[PDB]
């Protein structure tokens, strides 16, 4: 229905 | 015929000025829906991606375009190359971190000039690409519907 956006690898320091 | 000039800003990577033109679906407000400057938060598999975008068009519940961008100076076209190459050397996508209201999601993927589509993008239903191109940054945007 509203599919939950996936995790990601964060980069930015 | 550009539909939005702004920054894509990569910290420690890549910051520059480009302009996206419509590749695939409905462009419509695309002006309006990006921030001045896309901050590039993260990256992400492809696979990962891929399986995401078949659940979104299965729930019908958004509507997907594709860009994609160019630089606009000379300089702007080294950064533009450097982030090519972050993403093209690790096989990730790029994930805004900073959408606004009416994006869902953004993802910036690196397509090689001597690259297949990726199979869930075609067919393009717009302009799609040229078979003669440079390496090209696209934007995949998941946008809310109506």
């Amino acid at each position: 229905y509203s599919p939950t956006s996936p995790s990601y690898s964060p980069t930015s320091p | 015929n550009f539909i939005w000039k702004g920054f894509i800003n990569m910290p420690s990577v890549a910051k520059f000025v480009t302009k996206a033109y419509p590749v695939s679906g409905s462009p419509e407000y695309l002006t309006e829906d990006l921030p001045d400057s896309i901050q590039v938060g993260g990256r992400i598999s492809p696979q990962t991606v891929w399986d995401y975008v078949e659940k979104i068009k299965a729930s019908g519940t958004k509507e997907i375009c594709v860009v994609r961008f160019t630089p606009v100076t000379e300089e702007d076209q080294i950064s533009y190359t450097l982030l090519f190459a972050y993403f093209s050397s690790r096989k990730r996508y790029g994930v805004a971190a900073n959408n606004m209201k009416q994006v869902k999601d953004m993802y910036l993927i690196p397509l090689g000039a001597t690259d297949k589509i990726p199979h869930p993008l075609v067919p393009f239903d717009g302009p799609g690409l040229e078979l003669h191109r440079p390496n090209l940054l696209l934007g995949l945007i998941i946008r809310q519907k109506l």
